[PDB]
């Protein structure tokens, strides 16, 4: 079989096979046919019938000429067609003729010279038309849009489109429950006469890079009078030619219409004010900016209502200082410009993200620094440096925490979370610290998750720090330069499940430590390098426990304490991969699986 | 294999050929021709992609006269309204684009550094194509 | 040993008395009471030393409730043209001098936190003096 | 004895024991005999005889009321008193009678009234006079000073000192050669009569805290009028009432003297602006500041000429912007306000220090940031974050780099040292990196000092990077967490001496790899954990080797691999401690030393 089989019976995919004409010898009911660059230079009538039932089809870049009339005929369920690349010439009237159920459709590069010449007039259900990079000169939408129901996106874009009309858009007045997403980018285009959109409502709207100059944009916007979109899309594409200058004169009067949310995308001008630009764009429920650069503006502080927020990947010279009555979530991410932090008052917040960033704090935590009263996320990942001189008060329901990868300082001198007595997550990796105070983990009644991965430890001893959290189930403290263990750490902690103590230094293994914890079934002793027991005093796990790592080692094979690996070897119901357990301290016992060897004295 | 020559310049003799079985071709041009000593200019392209050419991102295995580096990560365009224009594209659309560049500060001695790409894509991230670059360099 | 006392607040009674054999006497005072809440006030201090008090600096033991802590190291006043006045003094004169102190912003439990000072100085960097204190906290 | 004895038959302390007069039963030929806390109501004729000699003599606090005539008389050779705390209500004149050798003096607290009423006339070589604490009244020098040579300080600070006239310092004037550090602080006094100071040469002078207001400053330097110091000192203490206002109108007229040194200490007061204050402090050929908050400045960029420029433990907004044309050491220490850092242009300098400000940088390193062309020292300790971008492109000439105790960052992605063809030191210590690219010392052919303690290695495994340098001498590698070591490393060091390689997590030993090097003295294994070696092929070490640490880590006694035991005991003439060399590991064998024991089997 040329045509490779991915998964049998159902999918059968075959694409650059010089094939001529549709494989036949595939199974009798397949699904999703896959086939590309493969010329097939004109269809024929009934080209598919050996495959009653039908989910996928694809022509891609199969070079067509002319599809005639009767095609997919003995044709049902096809949801989907993908007519790429393939340059059509003549397509025949009547083509598509019986699709009971079809929903998306894609012409790309097909060359198109209007909408009316297109034959979906009988179809149903169709939800997505996806038609762009071709030849089409008006913006005039056809009528048996009035016959078509639940079309949502329509999306022409990049084409040789010039102006709108207010005739354009009379159709689909009489449609009392309608949701299209519109779109149409990259399109040259320069007035459109007042009065053409209106009275409809959209669903989203983008228009990026299609305008050359200011007062192009100013006259445009104008054109735009009550719109009512819930989403509306502006900037440009990096790629190509953009503008040149951007002011407050530009972008005003688009508060004529109605909009709920806002999203401009890539400035190439260097702004200098926020305010009294985006001036009237306030009671939008959502606000974001994506790679722009305002690398000096002075007074971020105003008046917005504004609930959403969002700064990704923009620049900066000083970190915005922010005054909203209402803002309930923010998102400030991947930013590059300044490494500082200041005050700001959001009385009414309960959601942050400070990721990626790479700024700096002092006097870190505390309910002064976000003038909140109940904020229940916090992420703080991948900063630069942070101080601690403050646990955190005032700031009594917070359930969520991170600062992994981050520097941190002074973790050690006092209790450090000390009044969040309602904290479920918590994680504190790979941050330079160094344990050295019994009880640094005071107070937290009701933790649950645990993680420490890389924080030394004061002489590599581990002291008795595990008290009072009486709910813990997973314990996480690997590669964590340990050498030995406190005899009695481990007890109260009878909600265990989950313990990973891998990567570590040990040469003693020891059931003691773990001897009443009624709900453990994980144990991981991985990445260390053990070689005995202290003894054979090695009692029974546990009975819960049901998995155990003890691989990826070095042992010794010698007669000496052979009683370990008979120890070893008595419970096997509980290893993972008896083929990676093998020794090789002594020259000859080398590679040579553990459980296998049997020795002698 | 067969040799792809691209540019000559006082201090550069970059080329390149294809690493994997796939042989999709592929079109590059740089002006003006690298100097490896910080440069700007123009890079043009022309390719037409066999997978949906979203969420792209390169893989890079470099090798400077036979010690190697580690491997670097370069995430192209992610997610929703991304920078680039062309990586919204799909199968069998032809893409053809130009974009700058430029770079200055750092010191390279002599040697034969080569480098090795891999492009990551699709929406089940499978790698897109392959190539091996050789630049030599003799400073005057 | 005898009993030092100092002053009583709303929750606190500090107190001290002598660590090592050397028993020359001192006078410290406080106003007002600290509360150990953050606070702000003045400290009188009347002494006379027995060693040069030049490039003195201090040594902290702090205990909590029988948990000890790392050690604190604390330079007072170091070199040349220090910012305070008493301390270019030389063997029997009288120091009397008086500091402002203040500080907030953390929460501590209830306890019996207990303080090891320890005092150098001079160009052999010998020990001056070494108290013992002693503070309760029980919040309202 | 109760006098002790601290070094025999040359120095005899005894303090605090309740004398009554001299001790006598010491030794004749004693020295610098100490005497303080015993109480001597009054000195008697003589009494010092037994003492011929004598180096330094100490009365502190010795209450004392009269000290009569032919006092220390049978005594030469002695070069110091020191008269501390004894509240003398008559000095006897004619005191002092018989001192061939004088050099220092020291009277404080003692209650005196004038200066003339002080019988030191007949001295010579006196250098200091300490006379602090007292109640004067009259700043009046007086007259046998022209007999006194060799004075170099006059300490009167603290006094009951008002005002002074011309007619002082009349004296002084006929002193062709003369060097006077005078000193007067904590001086009440609010009026200085113009002229006074006239024509006078000095070498210091220290004015802190003897100034009530502003215009009091100004009046009193309108007081000084060709003074033509060498070093000014101005400012005042912490502990006690300072200034309230400073301004550019505060210290103007300052330049009606002739400096070459000035330092401020410790303003109380938020001072705003550096330009045009300051002023005519230019061609001083130093300059410098201690604890100073200017925390909102914004041009501190000038054309002054410094030759020398020092900060240390002030405070800022912004790390500042620096245009000197000649400044060949500059010294930026201890801050704390900023963590940033910019660019700076210094045209002709030698020498930076920037350490323990906790600042933070980016694009690190590169001629274009220092704008200099020959700089041969440079520190960098310390600090916050640090971020390589650029190899050191443009510095071919520097000899002296340390980043110990920073936060390094890319530090493994290319050749970061490969322009430094002439460097001697370098130290990357306790920074949080990862070697994992072979051949990063590319380019230093001169390196002869390399520390690096605490940095990892990929999987632990120590590559082969150390080649072309020739002429190490002292390698450090310790806490990096090794595990084992490649073949062939130490290859072509022929010159290396000293090499630590302790505590770090080894199991074998082998001679192999430090097979040829023909300069070692020194070899370092402390805290590792060593059981054996990987056999009995232990050979030879190079000759020269004649210091090896081989303490601190457990053993394992038993009868296996007795060979390697016999093997370490037999050269003992390069061990150390050989009592801290005993094993553990069987219950029985446990703290005896290993070279003591001797085994069966
Ligand atoms: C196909 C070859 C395999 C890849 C070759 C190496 C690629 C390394 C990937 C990372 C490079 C990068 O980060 O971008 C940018 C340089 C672009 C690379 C050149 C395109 C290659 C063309 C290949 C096809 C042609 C045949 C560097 C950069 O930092 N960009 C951000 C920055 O730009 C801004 O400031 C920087 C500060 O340095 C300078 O940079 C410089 O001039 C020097 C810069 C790069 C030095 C290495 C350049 C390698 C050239 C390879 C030659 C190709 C021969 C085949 O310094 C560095 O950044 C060092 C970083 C570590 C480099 C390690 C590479 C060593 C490999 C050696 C292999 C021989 C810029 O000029 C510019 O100043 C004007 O800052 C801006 C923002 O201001 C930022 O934009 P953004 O904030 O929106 O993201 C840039 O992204
Ligand atoms: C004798 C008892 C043994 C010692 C007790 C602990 C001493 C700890 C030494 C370090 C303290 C210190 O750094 O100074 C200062 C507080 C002074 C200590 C109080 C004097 C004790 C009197 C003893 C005799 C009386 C019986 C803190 C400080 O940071 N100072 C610099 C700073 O001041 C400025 O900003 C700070 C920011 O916090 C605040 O601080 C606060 O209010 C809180 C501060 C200190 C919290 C601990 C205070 C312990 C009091 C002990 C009570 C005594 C009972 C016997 O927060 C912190 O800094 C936390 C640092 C870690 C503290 C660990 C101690 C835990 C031990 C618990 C033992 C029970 C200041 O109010 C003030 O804001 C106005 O910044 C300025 C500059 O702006 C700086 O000046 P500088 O730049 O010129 O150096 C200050 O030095
Ligand atoms: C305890 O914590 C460690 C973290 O170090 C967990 O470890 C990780 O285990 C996975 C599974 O083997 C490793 O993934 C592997 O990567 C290789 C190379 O790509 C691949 O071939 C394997 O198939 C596998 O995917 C992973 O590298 C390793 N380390 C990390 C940092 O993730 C471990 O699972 C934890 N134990 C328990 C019981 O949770
Ligand atoms: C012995 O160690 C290995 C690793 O060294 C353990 O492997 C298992 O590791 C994988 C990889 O992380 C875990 O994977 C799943 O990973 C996805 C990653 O996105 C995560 O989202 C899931 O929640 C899930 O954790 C896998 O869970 C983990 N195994 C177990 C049982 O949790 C291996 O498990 C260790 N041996 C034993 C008996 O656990
Ligand atoms: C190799 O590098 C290590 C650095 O870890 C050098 O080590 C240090 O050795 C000295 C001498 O024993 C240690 O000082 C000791 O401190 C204790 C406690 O105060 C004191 O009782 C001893 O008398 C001694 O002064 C020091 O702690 C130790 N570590 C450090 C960080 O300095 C070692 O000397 C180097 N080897 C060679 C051959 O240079
Ligand atoms: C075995 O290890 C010990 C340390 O664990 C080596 O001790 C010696 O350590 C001292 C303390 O650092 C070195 O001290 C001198 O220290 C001052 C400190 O300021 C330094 O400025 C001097 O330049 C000097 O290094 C001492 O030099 C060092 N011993 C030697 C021979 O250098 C001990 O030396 C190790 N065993 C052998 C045989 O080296
Ligand atoms: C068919 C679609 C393929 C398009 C791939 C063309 C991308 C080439 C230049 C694009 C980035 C311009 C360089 C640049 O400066 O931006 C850097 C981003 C660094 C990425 C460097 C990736 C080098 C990949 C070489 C590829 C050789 C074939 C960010 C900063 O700077
Ligand atoms: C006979 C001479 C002895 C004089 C010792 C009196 C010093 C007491 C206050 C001086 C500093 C004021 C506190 C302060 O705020 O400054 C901190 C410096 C922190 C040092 C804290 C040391 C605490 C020692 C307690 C001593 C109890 C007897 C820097 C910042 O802040
Ligand atoms: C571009 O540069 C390369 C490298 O210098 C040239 O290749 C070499 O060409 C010279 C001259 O023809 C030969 O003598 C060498 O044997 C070639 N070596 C290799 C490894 O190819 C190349 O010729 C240059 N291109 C042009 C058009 O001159
Ligand atoms: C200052 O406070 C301390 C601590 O509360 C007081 O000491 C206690 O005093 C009460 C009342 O006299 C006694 O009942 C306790 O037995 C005492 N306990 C200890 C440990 O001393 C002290 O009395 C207070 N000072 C004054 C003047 O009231
Ligand atoms: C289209 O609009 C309707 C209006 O109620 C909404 O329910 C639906 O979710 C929208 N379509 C999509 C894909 O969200
Ligand atoms: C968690 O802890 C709280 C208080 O410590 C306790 O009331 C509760 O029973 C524990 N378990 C769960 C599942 O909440
Ligand atoms: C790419 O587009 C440019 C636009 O003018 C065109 O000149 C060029 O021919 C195109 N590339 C190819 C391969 O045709
Ligand atoms: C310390 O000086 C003040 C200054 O007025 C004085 O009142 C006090 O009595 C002095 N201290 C002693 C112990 O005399
Ligand atoms: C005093 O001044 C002279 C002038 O030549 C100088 O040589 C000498 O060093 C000075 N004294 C001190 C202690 O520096
Ligand atoms: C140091 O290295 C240089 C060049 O590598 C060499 O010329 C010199 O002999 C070496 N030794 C000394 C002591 O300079």
């Amino acid at each position: 079989e040329p045509c490779v089989e991915v998964v049998p019976n159902i999918t059968y995919q075959c694409m650059e096979l010089n094939f001529y004409k549709i494989p036949d010898n595939l199974p009798f009911s397949t699904k999703n046919l896959d086939l590309s660059f493969n010329p097939l230079r004109h269809l024929g009538s009934y080209s598919f019938f050996s495959f009653p039932e039908l989910q996928v089809l694809d022509l891609s870049r199969c070079e067509i000429q002319t599809i005639e009339d009767g095609a997919y005929q003995s044709l049902s369920h096809l949801s989907t067609l993908i007519l790429t690349g393939n340059p059509i010439q003549s397509l025949a009237l009547g083509a598509f003729s019986g699709l009971s159920s079809l929903q998306k459709l894609v012409a790309v590069e097909t060359n198109l010279a209007s909408l009316e010449n297109f034959p979906i007039g009988h179809l149903k259900t169709l939800k997505e038309l996806n038609v762009a990079h071709n030849l089409i000169q008006s913006f005039k939408l056809p009528e048996y849009f009035s016959n078509l129901t639940n079309l949502e996106h329509l999306d022409l874009s990049s084409n040789k489109i010039q102006s709108i009309y207010c005739t354009d858009l009379r159709v689909l007045h009489q449609m009392p429950l309608l949701n299209l997403s519109l779109d149409l980018s990259l399109n040259p285009m320069n007035f459109i006469q007042p009065g053409a959109f209106k009275e409809i409502r959209l669903h989203k709207l983008t228009l990026r890079n299609n305008f050359d100059s200011l007062n192009v944009m100013k006259t445009c916007i104008q054109g735009l009078a009550g719109l009512e979109v819930h989403r509306l899309v502006l900037g440009e594409f990096r790629n190509e030619g953009n503008l040149e200058k951007f002011d407050k004169s530009a972008l005003e009067g688009l508060c004529n219409l109605t909009i709920e949310e806002f999203r401009l995308a890539y400035l190439d001008y260097y702004l200098d004010d926020i305010i009294d630009l985006f001036n009237c764009l306030t009671n939008v429920s959502s606000f974001s900016l994506v790679s722009v650069t305002i690398e000096r503006v002075k007074d971020f502080s105003y008046n917005f209502g504004w609930q959403h927020l969002e700064l990704v990947n923009c620049k900066f010279g000083q970190f915005p200082t922010l005054k909203l009555k209402s803002l309930k979530r923010l998102t400030f991410t991947s930013n590059k410009g300044g490494n500082a932090f200041s005050e700001v008052d959001l009385p009414s917040l309960e959601f942050l993200d400070l990721s990626r960033n790479g700024l700096s704090f002092k006097g870190c935590c505390s309910q002064s620094d976000f003038g909140t009263t109940s904020l229940k996320y916090l992420d703080l990942s991948f900063n630069g440096v942070i101080t601690m001189s403050s646990n955190f008060l005032g700031l009594e329901q917070l359930e969520h925490l991170d600062f992994q990868h981050s520097n941190l300082k002074q973790m050690s001198e006092f209790s450090v979370f000390l009044s969040l007595r309602n904290l479920i997550y918590l994680d504190i990796s790979h941050t330079h610290t160094r344990v050295a105070f019994n009880g640094i983990f005071n107070g937290l009644s009701s933790l649950e998750v645990l993680k420490m991965a890389g924080n030394s430890f004061q002489e590599n001893f581990l002291p008795d720090i595990f008290t009072e959290l009486r709910n813990l189930t997973f314990l996480d403290l690997s590669q964590c330069q340990l050498e030995q263990l406190s005899p009695t750490a481990f007890n109260s902690l009878s909600s265990l499940q989950v313990l990973n103590m891998s990567h570590n230094n040990f040469f003693s293994l020891d059931t003691f430590p773990y001897k009443c914890l009624n709900s453990l079934q994980v144990l991981d002793y991985s990445l260390n390098h053990i070689m005995t027991s202290k003894k054979q005093e090695l009692q029974h796990f546990p009975s819960s426990l049901a998995f155990l790592n003890l691989t990826q080692n070095d042992f010794a094979c010698t007669c000496e304490h052979q009683s370990f690996l008979q120890w070893i070897k008595d419970q096997r119901q509980l290893l993972v991969e008896v083929e990676r357990m093998e020794c090789a301290t002594p020259s000859d016992k080398q590679g040579m699986p553990v459980l296998s060897l049997n020795i002698t004295c | 294999q067969k040799q792809y020559w691209v540019c000559n310049s006082s201090d550069a003799s970059i080329s390149y050929t294809y690493c994997d079985k796939m042989q999709y071709p592929i079109s590059i041009n740089v002006n003006p021709c690298i100097e490896l000593k910080g440069s700007k200019g123009l890079l043009h392209i022309f390719y037409i992609p066999r997978r949906d050419l979203k969420q792209l991102y390169f893989n890079l295995y470099i090798t400077v006269n036979t010690m190697n580096l580690p491997k670097r990560k370069e995430v192209i365009c992610r997610g929703s309204d991304d920078d680039y224009s062309f990586c919204r594209a799909l199968k069998g659309e032809t893409v053809n684009t130009t974009i700058s560049f430029s770079f200055k500060g750092i010191k390279f001695s002599k040697g034969k550094y080569k480098c090795v790409v891999e492009a990551i894509s699709g929406s089940p991230e499978e790698m897109l194509f392959c190539l091996e670059f050789v630049i030599l360099h003799q400073p005057n």
